[PDB]
């Protein structure tokens, strides 16, 4: 099949610049049109430009110009769009991709490159267990959590008992404040179980080769 | 000979002179408190209609006056000094009415060669309302009232003296063609055919390329060989490099559609089709995005162009008809024309060709002031 | 032999 | 440059039910539309092109239509697939222009929330730090608003929430509510409430302790 493989999330820091690239996949390269987009998690996508590699000849969208460049290599088969003075702004998306055309079955995006701006550096998380101040003798259920605090760059997984709790469980998404993500999950478990039965939430931030557990013990 | 130009004929025209004069009334008095409550102030463009829109409104003051003597199969009501005073007063402010248009239409075109305060406007404004009395001097003189040999009627007439009428009634007959139609065009027509001259300067015609890169598309689209792509895109390519020669950034249009055309030929020159094909889809856009530039462009170049051409057919539908007549009607003085069919006619007519004269006085205010607004 | 009658 | 307004934002189907959906254009863009499915936040997916042209592989139950300046993207019955943005993307003239796009979500008898509160861990207080958690949970429709307090007051700052996009197995929303104080301004204070505003009570939802 066609495929677009874009170079995976950079870490960045305000004012920099960036090379997010675009290898291309089976197809001959030199012969179609290349797009790049831009999407910001909950709104709709912004076009940058297109560039056709047979040339290297370009067009880009006026809000981009000041700040988008387009550059193909032909030996190697890969596509790059190089931003600069980079800030909060950019925090977004970025696709290539092959637009729509009558003559062809399909049109062929890449998987999108995650670009986050802030100044902080790789930071280890702060896991903080999350039992129920008062011990009141629910009839059914009663919910246990746990908190990821102050962490930088993304990703990090949660589990509970090392996987063995998808029964109940919520993890709520990551959200950058100040420069450091916050993150939380919940775990409903009947009052029969716990506190008899331990429950530990599973932490791990590879960028900071971390990895944490806390058992949820009462008060 | 000489006819009976009272008939069953001109019972119109009494009437006519009131929806002339209330019409042409109404129209002008509006154009006068529009610069009357604001002013221009100080704006030469809008000075010009007002004297023309004053003038007109002086024209149609007249007409119910008018409206008695041909009411009246000739007799003239008001004795006279009456008939000498209205007489010239019409010919004065017709002739400025005339020589406003003049200026207006100079003034036009010099708003389109240089497009950037009234100070001209102190000589330009008198010197025509001075040369407008100048003009209406020997028809104070001439007019007066006679009881008409033919008609039984005291008739408001430009009396000549007997003994060379045919020379004076025909030399005066010349005066109204050249200085009220003759010069007047020349000035007003040459200046249509000045903008006609600066539209076409200060612009190019692309469409003779525009219809290549619409026409060379719709072959690609359906194309079957790779002979006919490499064909159409070769033809598309110069029409881009001719469009490019032709501030506006429309040059870089042409920059890109150039090299969207010369990588869908490489592709051509391969016999790769459906790439050609799919390339030339993407061309589509790019044109789309300039095509559609160059409309709303030449739509301000049209409405310039239409209405630089309204005020000389205006001006032409309204004051040839009399024009001629009065060429006719001077011929005839000489002795050129003989025949009493034409002579019997040319008096049968020349009150409507007049009236005609009257109706350009109700139309300027739509051509000059009610467009824009 | 005629005039001129009309009002211009 | 061409906007392509998107009409509405939300809309609850059922699984069996046809939908229409609006996508307006500031100026003419001929038959050059085409609609996209995204689910999270992933590479869209091309359902239509030239507006009613079918894209091999997508399922027949998927109909577009319009021309010009008004096009509609008609599904013929929505089932659990089908939830997730639709975007429609003009390709007249330069810039390419997208619609801020139509969410699809499932549509379900209302849920009023379980509202659970943690304290501050001995962990993160010898830290010198106290954060509040608060979860709302497993609620329908969305909408629903929180406020934390502090001995009956009311505290804005030093807060920063994160919502669940709706449940795949029971279609329900769920919210996560931090407040992050100086360990300091903590053990000054006493009680600690979390008040919730839902369609369910018209007078709102809340739990409290006190150290």
């Amino acid at each position: 099949q066609i495929q677009l493989q874009q170079s995976g999330p950079e870490l960045v820091k305000p004012g920099a610049s960036v090379k997010i690239s675009c290898k291309a996949s089976g197809y001959t390269f030199t012969d179609f049109y290349i797009n790049w987009m831009k999407q910001r998690p909950g709104q709709g996508l912004e076009w940058i430009g297109w560039i056709f590699p047979g040339s290297g000849n370009t067009h880009y969208n006026e809000k981009f110009k000041g700040k988008a460049t387009l550059i193909v290599d032909t030996s190697s088969s890969t596509a790059f769009m190089q931003l600069n003075s980079l800030t909060s702004e950019d925090s977004a998306v970025y696709f290539c991709t092959r637009p729509v055309s009558y003559y062809y079955d399909f049109d062929y995006w890449g998987q999108g490159t995650t670009l986050t701006v802030s100044s902080a550096k790789t930071t280890a998380p702060s896991v903080y267990p999350l039992a129920p101040v008062c011990g009141d003798t629910s009839g059914s259920s009663v919910t246990l959590g746990c908190l990821v605090k102050g962490y930088f760059p993304e990703p990090v997984t949660l589990t509970w008992n090392s996987g063995s709790l998808s029964s109940g469980v919520h993890t709520f998404p990551a959200v950058l404040q100040s420069d450091l993500y916050t993150l939380s999950s919940s775990v409903t478990v009947t009052s029969s179980t716990w506190p008899s039965q331990s429950i530990t939430c599973n932490v791990a931030h590879p960028a900071s080769s971390t990895k944490v557990d806390k058992k949820i013990e009462p008060r | 000979c000489s006819q009976k130009p009272s008939d069953k004929h001109l019972d119109a025209i009494p009437i006519l002179y009131y929806i002339i004069f209330v019409i042409g009334f109404l129209v002008n008095i509006v154009v006068v408190t529009l610069f009357c409550c604001q002013k221009g102030p100080k704006k030469v463009s809008s000075i010009y209609i007002f004297n023309l829109a004053v003038a007109d409104l002086l024209v149609l003051a007249t007409l119910p006056l008018w409206a008695t003597y041909y009411s009246y199969r000739y007799d003239w009501l008001f004795g006279p000094v009456m008939c000498k005073v209205f007489g010239s007063f019409l010919t004065l402010n017709m002739f400025a009415s005339i020589w406003f248009i003049t200026c207006m239409s100079v003034d036009r075109y010099q708003s389109v060669i240089y497009p950037f305060n009234p100070w001209q406007a102190s000589y330009i404004v008198p010197l025509v309302w001075c040369m407008a009395c100048l003009s209406s001097l020997p028809t104070f003189y001439f007019r007066d009232v006679r009881t008409i040999e033919y008609l039984g009627v005291n008739a408001c007439i430009m009396a000549f003296p007997p003994e060379k009428y045919a020379q004076w009634s025909a030399g005066i007959a010349l005066m109204k063609n050249i200085l009220g139609f003759i010069i007047p065009l020349i000035f007003i027509a040459t200046c249509y055919f000045g903008i006609r001259k600066h539209l076409l300067k200060t612009n190019a015609d692309l469409e003779d390329n525009w219809e290549t890169l619409n026409d060379n598309l719709k072959v690609i689209e359906k194309a079957d060989n790779a002979a006919q792509v490499k064909d159409a895109l070769t033809k598309m390519r110069a029409a881009a490099l001719d469009a490019q020669k032709a501030m506006k950034d429309f040059r870089h249009g042409f920059d890109i559609l150039v090299g969207q055309i010369d990588d869908a030929l490489k592709l051509a020159n391969e016999g790769k089709v459906k790439e050609a094909q799919a390339a030339a889809e993407q061309l589509k856009t790019t044109r789309n995005a300039y095509i559609q530039k160059y409309l709303k462009n030449r739509i301000t170049r049209d409405q310039v162009l239409k209405m630089a051409a309204a005020v000389v057919l205006a001006f032409i539908i309204c004051w040839l008809p009399f024009h001629v007549l009065t060429f006719l009607d001077a011929l005839a003085w000489m002795g050129v024309i003989n025949s009493c069919e034409v002579i019997a006619v040319i008096d049968l007519a020349l009150p409507f060709a007049i009236l005609l004269g009257f109706t350009n006085s109700c139309v300027n205010p739509f051509l000059y002031c009610f467009v824009g607004n | 032999g005629r005039v001129y009658i009309h009002p211009i | 440059d061409i906007v392509l307004t998107q009409s509405p934002a939300t809309l609850s189907v059922t699984p069996g039910d046809r939908v229409s959906l609006s996508c307006r254009a500031s100026q003419s863009v001929s038959n050059y539309l085409h609609w996209y499915q995204q689910k999270s936040h992933e590479s869209p997916r091309l359902l239509i092109k030239y507006a009613s042209q079918s894209i091999s592989g997508i399922p027949s139950r998927f109909s577009g239509s319009g021309s010009g300046t008004d096009f509609t993207l008609s599904i013929n019955s929505v089932e659990t697939e089908d939830f997730g943005m639709y975007f429609c993307q003009q390709s007249n003239s330069w810039p390419l222009t997208f619609g801020a796009g139509t969410k699809l979500e499932l549509r379900r008898a209302d849920a009023a929330p379980t509202v659970s509160i943690f304290p501050p861990s001995s962990e993160q207080l010898t830290s010198g730090g106290a954060s509040v958690v608060c979860f709302l949970n497993n609620f329908y429709p969305k909408d629903i608003n929180v406020k934390w307090k502090i001995d009956g007051s009311e505290r804005q700052n030093g807060v920063l929430n994160s919502w669940t996009d709706q449940d795949s197995k029971d279609s329900t929303y769920s919210m996560s509510s931090t407040l992050t104080l100086t360990k300091d301004e903590y053990e000054r204070h006493n009680s600690y409430t979390c008040e919730a505003t839902h369609k369910t009570s018209t007078s709102p939802i809340v739990k409290s302790f006190n150290r």
